[PDB]
DNA sequence: ATCACACTACC
DNA sequence: GGTAGTGTGAT
């Protein structure tokens, strides 16, 4: 085993210069440094460790270093270099699995300050290196009387960079060992810094293998990108911006502008008693002025106080203004925030009723405005706006944290491609259509690619069936794939309209509340608890399951975590959401091992992964994947293979509920819904 | 004896009137406004022959104040034949007003 | 429930 | 140019 790390002139996307690298070899206990002209040797050293069936440790190497070295090797030495997946270990991938109850700065992309909870020390150090390095640089240049520029700290190799480089392997090596000391994932019997690659995956918890395969495949996905119809969204932006203007005009008329105190420095005191009056707006006492002998054109008279004010124009985006104008129309807020302030979400706006008809009608305009702005914000004006993220290759390379969630789910960001508006919401067709394989023209034939969207069928219920099989012998599972589980649940709970039950179940799984539960049939908010009692009464297995999970955790805890399908620990925040954590984590790991197995099976069939190949992973949104295919035939194969792999996953974990998938072929995300 | 204005009666009551008209742009929440208020009743009564005092509550009449760049209240505007002759901001005193008036009238 | 991110209001 | 509060977008 060897721990390594490199310094280059940029992010993967545009890197062109390999500044330096460092390798720590366990077999010799030494640190060898490689400067600019040692690049060929650096690469030889890594392939050497591969020839001996070794292992190479990097921190965030799966997303950066390995793909980077491939690219830099082809550009600077006209050499082909491809570290095999099975030979690489990523300590970042490892921390996210082991310290899953914690966050991280995504290697510096997120501000530590904004992150909640504590942070693993070594990892924080590693992610702050680019920032610290930039600090020493910027600090040192100024001591030399030179202006600092954007990111010049990375343009040329220097010794401060080499020192930081060595530091990284030092910390990475420490972090690595800290992680290997966790007996839950790595047996104490074995010394994992002294085994071949095939033993390392073999003797460690199944989860280590899965997360590494998941990070590797997903690193590929980010590189693939999701073909995006820029022109389409710009035309949509013009439309949206127009409807926004018109909505502002009609609204800035129905609701006139007003005045508000602002700029007041001194405190207003009763002119008679001096009694400070903080309730009164802050004032300002001019220190000069006077009525004058030439008249004094100036408008202030010393000692004569006034409340400085500003002119505020109604802004439909401000929930405050909205709350101000509607109460002024006779609206009596019912539910306030748990911090002194009326609630103004689409739900309440929906329930507001005022005398003036024009006002009542403006409320819908306000709701439309809020939605329009939501779309504009997400597609064009926001920081992480799609239009601000599309690259030269015409694709959006959204970031994905293979294990950024406690349950084992991934998190997506920059921009979150797991939150594109659905086809069922306003403008969801256009948004969704702008993301598609059709927007990618083949590098050879110039022909549009085709898309394959595959969705794991009712995974949450199947995961529930599975876990209650211990108590009902597969009764629920059997009913799912043969009867009408939705009807069965419709009869369990009362809820008229055996379709309200579907609303009920998915609600019952994703938290929900008595109010919203009863809000399915009618008003019966908290009174709806009665309904959430009849169900669990007519479905004793779910009750048995909950009781058993409790016995596992509570006793003050006996254990603060749950065991996922691959053995890993899954932190349980509150005993109340334990069943939920279990279910989400199951679905999560099932879909992870699934998209992993799918790509492996596609590759074993001959198909190549890439735009220069046959298929390309574009996105993975929890229970679904969207795959770009060069031809319909290939698209048909991916769909068939996604089904085989799902069955394989079910078998692999002796699942007590048959698992399935459904796929649709089409030009984009809209049609593949 | 003070003219209580509105946005719609402004042009005709102030701009299209004979004589000097002193307008007070005020608000219920302002402190200095509530202060210079009593002073105005007297002033309106004293200069009852060579001046008219008019109040405009900017919350009920949100359209007029903006046309004059009001940036603080109370704002006193002196109009002569539909134009702003003199202008002073702040709760002046019974005597400071008298000066401002006598000096500008 | 789990998570990203936008727009207002304030220092 | 940041933090807090309130919300919506999705699985
Ligand atoms: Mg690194």
């Amino acid at each position: 085993m060897i721990v390594s790390d490199i310094e280059a002139n940029a992010l993967l996307e545009s890197v062109t210069k390999f500044h330096c690298g460092v390798i720590y070899d366990y077999s010799t206990a030494e640190y060898v440094s490689y400067r600019p002209s040692d690049f060929g040797a650096y690469l030889d050293a890594l392939e050497a460790e591969v020839a001996r069936g070794g292992l190479i440790v990097f921190h965030n190497g799966h997303k950066y270093d390995v793909p980077a070295l491939t690219k830099l090797a082809k550009l600077q030495l006209n050499r082909e270099f491809h570290l095999p997946r099975e030979n690489c270990i990523d300590t970042l991938v490892l921390s996210r699995l082991i310290h899953s109850n914690l966050k991280d700065t995504d290697m510096g992309l997120l501000r530590s300050g904004k992150l909640p909870g504590a942070l693993e020390a070594w990892g924080y150090r590693l992610g702050e290196m680019k920032g610290e390095y930039k600090d020493d640089f910027k600090r040192m240049l100024e001591e030399q009387g030179e202006e600092y520029v954007d990111g010049m700290e990375w343009w040329n190799f220097n010794e401060e960079m080499m020192d930081y480089n060595v530091q990284d392997v030092v910390v990475t090596k420490a972090l690595l060992e800290k992680l290997l000391s966790d007996k839950h994932y790595f047996p104490p019997e074995i010394d994992f810094t002294d085994v071949g690659y095939t033993t390392f995956w073999s003797e460690s918890l199944e989860a280590v293998d899965i997360e590494h395969r998941a990070a590797w495949l997903l690193a590929k996905q980010e590189r693939n990108g999701f073909p995006f119809d820029t022109k389409a969204i710009e035309e949509l932006y013009v439309e949206l911006a127009a409807r926004r203007s018109e909505l502002l005009r009609k609204l800035t008329e129905t609701f006139g502008s007003w005045y508000q105190p602002k700029g007041g420095t001194e405190m207003f005191c009763h002119p008679r008693t001096g009694k400070p009056l903080p309730k009164y707006p802050r004032i300002k006492t001019p220190k000069v002025g006077g009525i004058f002998c030439e008249l004094d054109t100036r408008e202030y008279v010393a000692g004569a106080p006034y409340t400085p004010v500003e002119h505020v124009v109604f802004n439909p985006s401000s929930r405050d203004h909205i709350q101000k104008k509607l109460q002024e129309a006779g609206w009596v807020p019912t539910k306030y925030t748990d911090k002194g302030a009326p609630v103004v979400d689409d739900e309440v706006l929906e329930g507001v009723r005022v005398d003036d008809p024009e006002k009542q009608a403006a409320i819908d305009l306000i709701k439309e405005y809020l939605m329009i702005q939501k779309r504009i914000g997400q597609s064009a004006e926001g920081d992480k706006a799609w239009l601000r993220y599309v690259a030269e290759d015409g694709k959006i390379h959204g970031s994905v944290n293979p294990n950024g969630a406690v349950t084992g789910r991934a998190t997506h960001a920059f921009p979150n491609l797991a939150q594109i508006p659905g086809v069922r919401s306003p403008y969801g067709e256009q948004c969704r259509a702008a993301f598609g394989a059709e927007h990618h023209l083949d590098g050879i034939t110039g022909k549009p690619w085709v898309q394959a969207g595959i969705d794991a069928s009712g995974l949450e219920l199947r995961c529930l069936a599975h876990f209650m099989a211990r108590f009902d012998n597969g009764e629920y599972a059997h009913e799912i794939l043969n009867g009408d589980i939705h009807t069965k649940n419709q009869i369990a709970a009362e809820l008229p309209t055996r379709d309200n039950a579907k609303t009920f179940i998915y609600g019952f799984l994703y938290g929900a509340g008595d109010e919203k539960i009863g809000q399915i049939v009618g008003a019966g908010k908290e009174r709806g608890k009665e309904l959430k009692k009849k169900f669990l009464e007519n479905t004793p297995a779910i009750a048995a399951l909950r009781e058993s999970i409790q016995q596992t955790l509570v006793e003050k805890w006996k254990r603060r975590w749950i065991k996922g399908l691959d053995g890993r620990k899954v932190h349980v925040r509150s005993p109340h959401a334990a069943l939920n954590t279990l279910l989400q984590s199951a679905g999560a790991l099932i879909c992870k091992l699934w998209i992993i197995k799918t790509e492996e099976m596609l590759v074993e069939k001959g198909l190549k992964h890439g735009w220069d190949g046959d298929f390309a992973y574009m996105a993975w949104v929890h229970d679904e994947i969207q795959v770009g295919c060069r031809t319909e035939e290939i698209a048909q194969v991916v769909i068939e293979t996604a089904q085989e792999a799902m069955r394989w996953v079910g078998d692999h974990w002796n699942f007590r509920c048959l698992l399935d998938t459904e796929g649709k072929m089409g030009p984009n995300w809209a049609i593949c819904h | 004896k003070i003219i209580h204005l509105t946005d719609d009666s402004f042009d005709t009551d102030v701009l299209k009137a004979d004589g000097a008209i002193l307008v007070d742009f005020w608000a219920e929440w302002c402190g200095p406004c509530k202060m210079i208020a009593p002073i105005l009743d007297e002033i309106a009564d004293e200069y009852q022959g060579k001046l008219t005092v008019a109040k405009l509550n900017i919350d009920q009449n949100p359209g007029t104040a903006p046309k004059y760049g009001i940036r603080g209240i109370p704002t006193l505007l002196l109009f002569k034949n539909g134009e702003v002759a003199a202008t002073k901001v702040g709760a002046l005193s019974k005597g400071q007003l008298k000066e401002f008036l006598d000096a500008n009238l």
